[PDB]
Order: structure tokens, then sequence, then C-alpha cells
RNA sequence: CCCGGCGAGGGGAGUGAAAAAGAACCUGAAACCGUGUACGUACAAGCAGUGGGAGCACGCUUAGGCGUGUGACUGCGUACC
RNA sequence: GUGAAGAGGGAAACAACCCAGACCGCCAGCUAAGGUCCCAAAGUCAUGGUUAAGUGGGAAACGCGGAAGAU
RNA sequence: GAACUCGCUGUGAAGAUGCAGUGUACCCGCGGCAAGCUCAUCACAUCCUGGGGCUGAAGUAGGUCCCAAGGGUAUGGCUGUUCGCCAUUUAAAGUGGUACGCGAGUAUCUGCCGUGGGCGCUGGAGAACUGAGGGGGGCUGCUCCUAGUACGAGAGGACCGGAGUGGACGCAUCACUGGUGUUCGGGUUGUCAUGCCAAUGGCACUGCCCGGUAGCUAAAUGCGGAAGAGAUAAGUGCUGAAAGCAUCUAAGCACGAAACUUGCCCCGAGAUGAGUUCUCCCUGACCCUUUAAGGGUCCUGAAGGAACGUUGAAGACGACGACGUUGAUAGGCCGGGUGUGAGCUAACCGGUACUAAUGAACCGUGAGGCUUAACCU
């Protein structure tokens, strides 16, 4: 329905509840502030666009800070896509949070991986490529720890996220 | 590898390399100025910080790891006395760089490293 | 006389018919390497040329559609011994 | 008969199939073989039918089947 | 010999980059893969996964035929062996073309992957995406209420495909298992050196060993091969004549394979058909000509971008991201933690401008051409 944009913050073995040592991801939930809606009308499809973080304007220009007053938020990490539920629609300015996402315990998680330079072919063959660094499309994770209070979000296993890489957290459909 | 890697390679021999991190850490604190090249001068402004900022403890230890990694008596007599006094104040950056352009022999970048206080 | 390194080389002045005769020294074509001139080419497939060909600059009968330089493109075209 | 030692035109090219022996030039017309829905030029011509299977547009002998073929 | 040196199909003194047809490709570079035992590709004329007819098919299990290449289709002992013989598995260890495909397995050149410079998308720049199109995969054993139940004379024995549980593989992370981690610490033999003991350093592979920070690792686990939908072949059909019957068809008129597509994701508008959304900026003058998307001169140098300076979990070089005195981008210092063994602590985290990151310079405009239609004039 609505995604979320975030960063890595760790990936460890935390204690279950029942006390066992289980793989656990450690992902922020940043407030995510909606800055542009889109309509089947003005571009032919409707989706909500929006940004998380806060960086300096020293890094944004003028032209998107203008893009961004438009948007009447200021300027983030950048700006990410979501596909709408194609029901009910959202409004521009405010900002969502991990919330309803512990209803469903299949959401999807997308992300990059470790920073790996050109491989040999022996290496990584055993037709020279790159390795990693691509976004993720494992699916079919189940939600472990939803403290919204520390506004950080745990899954099932690993993330696929480098150390301070961006990713993104939708309530997926498939399983 | 390839990723949060500190310290450049320098392809050597790897007691070589400290022997030549030692010699160049040496005689830039004699000269109190050196010119070498800035791969090489990163390294040298890393590796030689960590000795100019333990001398400010003078002690019995200190001064025996001082003069392990130095192994000059000279050096070891002048240090712990002039350079922690010197920048008692400061705390870190005890050194600057300069780029003068390339080496027109082997169109190899050359840099001066000297003290920031540079005399006095 | 000047630049240049107190060299090599070059540029002014002069001699010299002539220095587009300067000691690498009569005249100085091609193969090979550059600059500028005018044209085409960054969505178009193959012995690369052949007839047609609008345009792009110039001189011409001072237009009257002539040629020089080229060809975006069109039908055809499977080196020599 | 051809090539050897004949160009040119048609068949998708194809030396052996068909028409057809170039003195040269000319921005004319008429024809041979082969074609007239285009690419690529010419009737989407006329008369009565077969073909309804894309056979046409690749296949024998044998009793409509035979028919499987060029990644 | 010269090249403006593409793939497939057909012909070919017989594998065609130069012939006829057909499809694709902006131009020019850098690093690799070598096609001209490793690596694979294609057809079904099918070994299996199978679904449908017949069955001497009661159910599992099967025998024959129709469809299906979407996927897989071993390890060992004899040969140089293809092939072939014996042992154990599995769903199988399938048949053929590529000269049983593969011996250039100064590569000049063509072919494939990663990555760049010039230009176009029609005023410039900045990002965010719809997105045609291409690619990754439709793997699999067991059990459970269903169930020794319906069907089936007894015996035998479901649709179930809902749930959990292993295996081959890709994607992802080191926190648990540890390995590596010559840049961290400790033990120690020979020799030399510090005026000499203690105590330290070089050489002997890091002299030789014991552990190990961060990162990378499989021996560690996280997700997985969906479900569903559209369209389906064969097959199965509700009603029903021509031809007082029947019939999947002539009328009304459906279900349906694991086979195709979509459903998840990667690239992707160089898709030249060059796409859509928003934002910021350029709003001067003069002269000439062969008289127009004309040219030239002074001023202007906007938005935006880049080369430098610090650099990175991005990197062979390119390229991308962050910082750049309106500062934690890099180095060092303090504190915390780990390691080693009260000390040193490289790469782990918070603070600190103490140092390096400047002022500047460069490219980039002066309103955007023409034609048609609707709006106020």
């Amino acid at each position: 329905m609505i995604g979320l944009v975030g960063k890595k913050v760790g990936m460890t073995r935390i204690f279950t509840e029942d006390g066992v040592s289980i793989p656990v991801t450690v992902i922020e939930v940043e407030a995510n502030r909606v800055t542009q809606v889109k309509d089947l009308a003005n571009d032919g499809y409707r989706a909500i666009q929006v940004t998380t973080g806060a960086k300096k304007a020293n890094r944004v220009t003028k032209p998107e800070a203008g893009h961004f007053a438009k948007a009447g938020v200021e300027a983030g990490r950048g700006l990410w896509e979501f596909r709408l539920a194609e029901g009910e629609e959202f409004t521009v300015g405010q900002s969502i949070s991990v919330e309803l996402f512990a209803d469903v315990k299949k959401v999807d998680v997308t992300g990059t991986s470790k920073g790996k330079g050109f491989a040999g072919t022996v290496k990584r063959w055993n037709m020279a490529g790159q390795m990693g660094n691509e976004r993720v499309t494992v699916q079919s994770l189940d939600v472990v720890r939803v403290d919204a209070e520390r506004n950080l979000l745990l899954v099932k296993g690993a993330v696929p996220g480098a150390t301070g890489s961006d990713l993104i957290v939708k309530p997926a459909v498939k399983a | 590898m390839r990723h949060r890697k500190s310290g450049r390679q320098l392809n050597r021999n790897s007691s070589h390399r400290q022997a030549m991190f030692r010699n160049m850490a040496g005689s830039l604190v004699r000269h109190e100025i050196i010119k070498t090249t800035l791969p090489k001068a990163k390294e040298l402004r890393r590796v030689v910080e960590p000795l100019i900022t333990l001398a400010k403890t003078d002690s019995v230890a200190n001064r025996r790891l001082a003069f392990a990694r130095t192994r000059d008596n000279e050096i070891v007599a002048k240090l712990f006395n002039e350079l922690g006094p010197r920048f008692a104040s400061r705390a870190g950056g005890y050194t600057r760089i300069l780029k003068c352009g390339f080496r027109a022999g082997d169109n190899a970048p050359m840099a001066y490293i000297e003290l920031v206080d540079r005399s006095e």
C-alpha cells in the first residue's frame, strides 16, 4: 500500500522472545514526508514520491530548492517513488512511520549490497564485470520487532543493505 | 578489499616499507621540513603524527618506545623536550603539506611537509 | 641588432640579379606527415564506384538556372594476376 | 548448344536452365523469354469454373491419406 | 590489394562480413572473455517432470497413442577412446546438428560482458518517473485433520494440493560457528647495535610461534521457486436438428496442460517513434550583407556543470556520492568498546577546526525558428 525508505543501522543475531539468538536486521524508520502525488490525468499514472532525511542546503541547488518549495517540504537525501494502492489518496506534507506494517508479516525489502570492485574472471566466474551494488528483490520476509518508539524496523534474517546505504521496505503481496 | 581500508598499499616488502617510513620520519624531524611525493607524503604524516602526539607525555616507557621506533639517540634526545612544549596548546595537526608541482625527471608529484610552527 | 642557454636555430637590416640561391646551399614531383580553406557525415550496413541529384560558397551570360569543390539520397554494381 | 574465346535480359542469387551475338552515341518507339498488388514496370483486366486446403507456395511409391526436413 | 570490415536464411570448386532475401545497430575509446578437459547453443524425431484418449485402467503402480524443449537429464572401476561393459543414486543420467561444436580455448580483425569521450532529443540546466523492449525462474522428497474415509462386491483405497519439514542455486549480511585478517598485542632461538647491565631495534619467509580490531569469507542463516488472473491444445461437456434418433456445432453455447503470457524484480525514452512531471535562470545595444532558423562587434557570463583542495563502504583508468570555513569530508587528539595481556591498540562508535580542506579562475545566455486549429483582442 505505502512503503518506507531508510537506512541499515546494523544486522545482528538478537535473542527471541523465547530466548533464542535469531538473526534480525536493524533498519531505521525515518519520517518520510510526502512531496508529490501523481495523477492519471496530468502524468498518466497515480503514485506518490516522497523524501527521507534532511540534507544541508549547500548540496541542494536552487532549482531543486524551488522544486521542494513546490512540494512544500524541506530537501532531503533524495526522492523515492511508491505505487499507490489505487484507492485512497494521501496529502502532501504529512510523514508516515512503521505504524500499520505490523499487520502482514510478509513485507518485502529492497536495497543495495557490499561495495565490491570489478573482480577477475577466476574469482567471479571460476568475462570481467561487477557483483553487488545492485538493487535487491529478496521477498517473503517476516517482521520481528515493530517498536515505533525507537523508529527501528526489524525483520527476519538479513537485509540487502550496505553500511549506511539507502533501502526501502514495502508491503509486498508475493510470498 | 578496496573498501574501508586505511593506508595506501605502496606495494613493497613489509619490513622494507617499515624501515623506509622510520628513515623518512627521522630525516623529516631532523630537518624540520622534507620534500616527498604526495602518495608517500600522506603516509609520512599519518605515521609521524602519532610519534609527536606520544612525545607530549614524558616517561621512561615513552622514551623507550620512541627510541625503539626511531633508533637514533640524537632524535630521541631532542624529542620530549622541544616539540612537546612548542605544540602543548595544539592537539593534532602538528604538520602541514603543500604541493609543489611535479618532478621533471619522472613526472613525480612532490610536496613539502613541514611543522605548522616551522620556527621559534 | 634582437630572441635564444655566453649554444644550436630563427627573425629584422644589408650585400647578393635572385637568400622562393645561406654553407643539409641549381631547378625541387610523388610516396609519408601537418595547418587553413569550401562541403558532407554522430539512425545508418557490404569491392566504396557508376548515371540522376536538391543544397551548401565563388566567378560567370552581371540572374536567364554555366562551371568549379563535395555529395544527403536514389536504381545498379560479388578487386587484379 | 554453351563456356573455352559473347555481352545483355528472366528465373533470389546460381558456369552448364530460357530468351538473346554488344561498332559508337542519342532523356524515342516496337518486341523475344519472363511478368502486369507493391518492393520493382506494367490489367488488383474480361468470360465459366476448380481450389476454403494457405494446398497453392516441397516432397515419391503405395493404399483423401501418404506429409516427417532443413535449428 | 584497398576497406565505409553486423547477425540469420538460400545459392555457392561445398561453414559467404563483400552474392539474393530478411532483422538489428547514435559516432569514437579503455579493461577483460578467445567462438571464428573447460565452455556451451539449437530441433524433437521426448528419458523424466508430466496432462488427456484407449486399456485385458478397481486405487497406487502401470502398457500403447496425442501435446509438450518451460526446466533437469550423475559419480565411480577398463580405452587415448566416441561408443561400449559392471557397482550406487536419482525425475532422468534422452536422440541428433554445430566438420562426435569447441587444439591463433602482437588476436591485426569480427564476436560477447563491464565501463567511458563527442553529439542529438530544438532556449539552457537540474533532478523524479510512465515506460515499449530485453534478462533473471517457473526445481524438488516426506508428514499431518482430510483418510484405511468416499469410491470400491471384499481387499484395495482420493480429489486433498491448506500447513510444516530437507536438498541443488541465486540474491544479502559477519551478529552467533569459526578461517583469513604480514597495518594490533604477547612468547622466543642465533647475530649486530645503543659507553656497559637491565631494557630496546635490524636480518634470518612476518626469523619461528600464541591470539586477534575492522573488513572478506563458507563450515552460519535470512527469502525464495508462489498463490492468483488472462488466454489455451488435446480432452471433457448443459440443451439441441439437418437426417420424428444421436451429435463439441449446424442454433443457444461452457470447463479445461504443469504448455504461452501476466503476476516478483534488474536494465531500459540512442525506444532517432529520442517519452511525461516539476523547478531555477537568460527579458542589452550597435553595424553590415548576396537579405534570413543571415552574419559580425562592445558589453553581459545568469541558472547549471565541471578542473582543482579534503575524500568514500565507487573505482584498473573513466565514472558516481559527501565535504570544501555558513565544517566533522580527510588527518590527528580525548572519551568508550574489542583485541592482546597494569600498558600498546591499525581499520569499531561519540565529541573536538588542532591541521588540510580558500579567495579565486573556466564552460555555460541575452527570449528561443516555421506551418495549421481553439481561445481575449
